């Protein structure tokens, strides 16, 4: 049984600018099987009102989703994306930079 | 294997309920119920794309179905109406686009009054002496008369065994009163054999009509015998004179 | 117009924790339809599908999908029996067609077991390519049914393309629109010893975009770093390309999007 | 997924050929079927066409032009057993199965030595019936307009042990005075 670990990418809808209303994206792709768990963390803290695209299907048989939330960036606030998958021996946290 | 549909024949009174049963051992997902009426294509009543679902066809009113299992697709008549006089065909198919396998049909007649139900009289007519002399062949005719509904199977038995060779039975019973809505029916058959076979006195020829009418259960407050499901026969013996 | 495609996926899972069965359709990158073993209903995933297809379309495809859900469960169980496989595995189907920019068409049908190529249809030779010996068993049964092969070819070449054209019209204001990319180049000391040129595009639809870096406007550069075409969440997309350089040649970013070529020199 | 037309009825001679046309109008198509339904039996699958062209299966061929909305079922070396109704049906884009009203195929036997005659048969218990037999397959039997008079369809029997086929019709009456010449003209 061959399983594919998810690629995890964290970025803003628009170019970030501290104190301007934006959106924080976590795009989770290339993984198999379909069973995945995703959080957006603000300074290690799980964010509650978080949305996600429905499970999407790729031609190579892998899956992808988008996690997103409306957010205002600042200099002191650290945002990140935590993903668990059967392929991972522990959650993977990816920090947003810039 | 195939599609097992029951009953083959049924008479109902206006208002009566019934269930046609239909079973297939082919693992087919798709089962269908059709009615076939003179001069029009099969019309779908209900279908089922698999166990756990059903949906209306083009003519569902007065019927219902269930599909709790792959094997079975029963058709419920809620309240028999004369408009429901028809031949019903159950069908299955592996898939939405694959060929249909059909059951052998249910011929259903709905009457306002079970007092119009009559079994057949049966007579055998012996071969003409002129046919025998001119052709060295001998045509027996059977005539089933005075029956309603038109639910009969006519068979020829020669010395206790059913025959097919030399037999022609009318495809459809004929109305004795063609005007009348609920006319009683007649049906003819022919059995043709050689003169030498007809002339052997060992030969017993029986015309047998299986009639589908009332059951032992059904209520019957009427002078004449209860017109039940029954075989009516007439017979002739060969003659050497 | 450009290339458009219609694709339908099926996912089956034996012993889910997750639905047993999900189906989703796509026109290009856009979900149009969904169905799963929990809702047991075919639902639109785009407003322009909801608005142009009467209820009887949803009701009829609801019934067909209840059928496909049952066939998929039986088929999967069979594949696990063939393999001596126990516990959870995935069966997957993908069918679809493209209407290319030149008016010519493609069609594809394939299955996956646990996310691996199991069976691929060639609609030209009317044949299934099998990856292993259980595939080659199903290959046989399937290739013995000429009516099924021919039905499939006809589906992919006639029906699929006619559906795709039908859905393209319904969704034209979404699917045939262009949001041209906003492209910015900046030069950044990113880390100690590293100075880099970023060519960043965003706000674009459709998502298909070509971005490269050129040296003296002749040579395409060999050492380019690429940012994936990523959904921004607003129905538009974003991407970048970057190159490292000597703080002191003219470098240029080239972007091709929806029939428009763009050059940015530093 | 709209309309389908076939002939009500066709008549052809044993040993010969018949082509049963089926015309259909649809926006959407997933194939065209022919089924055979013998009198008093269930339909059985004959053929499936979805691509343009001719499919041969023994004595039977099925043709489709997708662009002309047109199929025919061709039957060669016609036999008496081919007598039945032929149902044309197609699938629309949504797998709705739309059925034609069917075509009744009547096969006339090749009567080599016509020997037309009317015979009267007495009841074995006794009453009589009339038999018109041994007539050519091109003979009209006029279904009567006298009301106490019953005349059946022509019926073809095969005495398989003698390799002899014959057409018959039967007539009877509830009237004491009824001659067998009054029947059949
Ligand atoms: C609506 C719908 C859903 C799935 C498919 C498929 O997988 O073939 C087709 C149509």
């Amino acid at each position: 049984m061959i399983q594919r670990t998810p690629k995890i990418q964290v970025y803003s809808r628009h170019p970030a600018e501290n104190g301007k209303s934006n959106f924080l994206n976590c795009y989770v792709s290339g993984f198999h099987p379909s069973d995945i768990e995703v959080d957006l963390l603000k300074n290690g803290e799980r964010i509650e009102k978080v949305e996600h695209s429905d499970l999407s299907f790729s031609k190579d048989w892998s899956f992808y989703l988008l996690y997103y939330t409306e957010f205002t960036p600042t200099e002191k606030d650290e945002y990140a994306c935590r993903v668990n998958h059967v392929t991972l021996s522990q959650p993977k946290i990816v920090k947003w930079d810039r | 294997a195939g599609v097992t549909q029951t009953p083959k024949f049924q008479v109902l009174k206006t208002g009566q309920s019934m269930t046609l049963q239909c079973a297939q051992d082919m693992n087919h997902n798709y089962m269908y119920w059709y009615r076939q009426d003179p001069g029009m294509g099969l019309r779908l009543i209900y279908y089922s794309a698999s166990e756990g679902t059903t949906d209306k066809g083009e003519v569902p009113n007065g019927y219902n179905v269930s599909r709790s299992t792959t094997e079975d697709f029963p058709l419920r008549l809620l309240s028999a109406a004369p408009s429901q006089t028809s031949v019903y065909f159950c069908a299955s198919s592996n898939r939405e686009y694959s060929p249909l396998h059909f059951g052998n049909g249910t011929r259903l007649t709905v009457t306002e009054d079970l007092n119009k139900v009559f079994p057949p009289e049966v007579a055998v007519f012996e071969p003409s002496e002129a046919e025998i002399s001119h052709t060295q062949k001998a045509t027996l005719v059977c005539l089933a008369t005075g029956f309603y509904p038109d639910h009969v199977e006519l068979s020829w038995w020669v010395n206790g065994k059913e025959v097919h060779s030399g037999v022609c039975t009318d495809p459809q019973p004929l109305k004795e009163q063609p005007a009348l809505n609920d006319s009683r029916y007649a049906l003819s058959s022919r059995l043709r054999v050689s003169a030498t076979f007809w002339q052997d006195p060992r030969n017993h020829f029986r015309c047998q009509v299986q009639f589908y009418g009332l059951s032992e259960n059904d209520e019957w407050t009427q002078d004449r015998a209860k017109p039940v499901t029954q075989i009516v026969s007439a017979e002739a013996w060969g003659r050497a004179d | 117009m450009r290339t458009h495609s219609l694709r339908y996926f099926r996912l089956g899972v034996s012993d889910p924790i997750v639905p047993e069965f999900i189906s989703v359709g796509y026109v290009d990158s856009h979900p149009i339809t969904t169905y799963d073993s929990v809702t047991r209903q075919k639902e639109p995933r785009a407003p322009w599908m909801a608005e142009n297809l009467a209820p009887d379309h949803w009701e009829r495809y609801t019934q067909l999908l209840r059928g496909w859900q049952q066939m998929f469960k039986v088929e999967l169980k069979r594949l696990q029996r063939h393999y001596n496989h126990s516990g959870s595995h995935t069966y997957q189907r993908m069918i679809g067609c493209e209407l290319l920019e030149d008016g010519s068409t493609t069609g594809f049908l394939q299955y996956a077991y646990d996310g691996q190529d199991f069976l691929i249809f060639n609609k030209d030779t009317l044949s299934w390519l099998a990856v292993d010996n259980v595939a080659h068993t199903i290959k046989q049964a399937w290739e013995a049914n000429q009516h099924e092969l021919l039905y499939q070819k006809n589906w992919l070449e006639e029906e699929c393309i006619a559906w795709l054209k039908r859905f393209l019209e319904y969704g034209k204001d979404t699917l045939q629109r262009t949001e041209p990319p906003l492209v910015r180049v900046n030069r950044k000391e990113t880390f100690p010893g590293v100075t880099a040129l970023f060519c960043k595009a965003h706000g674009f639809y459709p998502p298909e975009i070509y971005m490269t870096w050129m040296k003296n406007g002749e040579e395409i550069v060999q050492e380019i770093d690429y940012g994936d075409i990523l959904p921004s969440g607003d129905g538009t997309y974003q991407a970048w390309a970057s190159i490292e350089l000597d703080p002191q040649n003219l470098y240029s970013c080239h972007v091709e999007h929806s029939g428009v070529h763009m050059v940015l020199q530093v | 997924g709209q309309n389908i037309d076939q002939p009500t009825e066709m008549t052809a001679t044993e040993g010969a050929i018949v082509q049963i046309n089926c015309t259909y109008q649809t926006s959407g198509f997933n194939g065209l079927f022919w089924y055979q339904q013998h009198a008093g039996e269930a339909p059985t699958f004959l053929s499936y066409n979805v691509l343009d062209g001719l499919e041969e299966k023994g004595r039977f061929s099925s043709f489709l032009s997708r662009s002309k909305g047109y199929s025919y079922l061709l039957l060669k070396e016609l036999q008496m057993k081919d007598s039945a109704s032929y149902l044309c049906a197609f699938l629309d884009s949504n797998y709705q199965l739309i059925w034609g009203a069917g075509t009744k195929l009547i096969i006339k036997p090749d009567i080599q030595n016509p020997d037309p005659a009317v015979y009267q048969l007495r009841d074995s218990k006794s009453k009589s019936v009339c038999l018109f037999t041994d007539f050519d397959s091109q003979t009209n039997v006029s279904q009567s307009k006298d009301s106490d008079v019953y005349i059946t369809d022509k019926c073809v029997l095969d005495m398989r042990s003698m390799d002899f086929k014959s057409n018959s019709a039967v007539a009877w009456s509830n009237k004491s005075d009824f001659a067998c010449a009054n029947a059949f003209n």
